[PDB]
């Protein structure tokens, strides 16, 4: 049960800071963000037509 | 395997309750015991306790030495104080019945052949059985009392 515990703490941990370090780089106005969704709208319309 | 007859072993004095209550609730406790508790050693799962110990190698070595040998609360035969009794109680109570139960037999089967058997050949004879048989019927209510 300490072990599991431990084991369980140290994931949810690691877990809580890979999320506030994504969302402080996508409010960095990251330039390859903004030029990738444009182009996997247009590569999705192409295969259903 | 006689409650039928283990409850009326005893004579006609109830000095022998107290002796036989014990020994009968001493031998249905000890075979209620036997049979609620486990007949294996032990379990000792050490395939999950030593990857989730926080020491290295402290479920390891416990497992060894559990599964080894250890003491118990148990004894011996040397202090056998009821079976140097038991072989005691057979010379004086049931060796000594015996005796009792052979010449109370003889008398009682020559008392009846003399109480049906005339008057004057076989008369002188009845006459001393008679004797023994009234004889003993004293002996047997001194034996009860």
């Amino acid at each position: 049960r300490y072990e599991a515990q431990v084991r369980q703490h140290e994931q949810e941990q690691l877990a809580s800071t890979v999320i506030s370090k994504v969302q402080s780089e996508l409010q960095n106005a990251k330039f390859q963000d903004k030029v990738l969704a444009q182009a996997v709208e247009e590569v999705e319309r192409l295969f259903a037509k | 395997l006689d409650w039928t007859k283990i409850v009326s072993k005893l004579g006609l004095s109830g000095q022998t309750a107290a002796a036989l209550t014990s020994f009968k609730k001493r031998n249905d406790e000890a075979k209620r015991i036997l049979f609620e508790l486990k007949q294996q050693p032990s379990n000792v799962d050490f395939a999950f306790y030593k990857s989730t110990l926080k020491n290295t190698a402290i479920v390891d070595k416990i497992q060894s030495d559990v599964s080894k040998f250890t003491p118990s609360k148990a004894n011996l035969s040397k202090q056998l104080n009821l079976i140097e009794s038991f072989e005691a109680k057979a010379l004086e109570n049931a060796k000594e019945t015996e005796s009792v139960v052979l010449a109370e037999l003889t008398d009682l089967e020559k008392t009846l052949e003399n109480i049906e058997s005339x008057x004057x050949x076989x008369x002188x004879x009845x006459x001393x059985x008679x004797x023994x048989x009234x004889x003993x019927x004293x002996x047997x209510x001194x034996x009860x009392x």
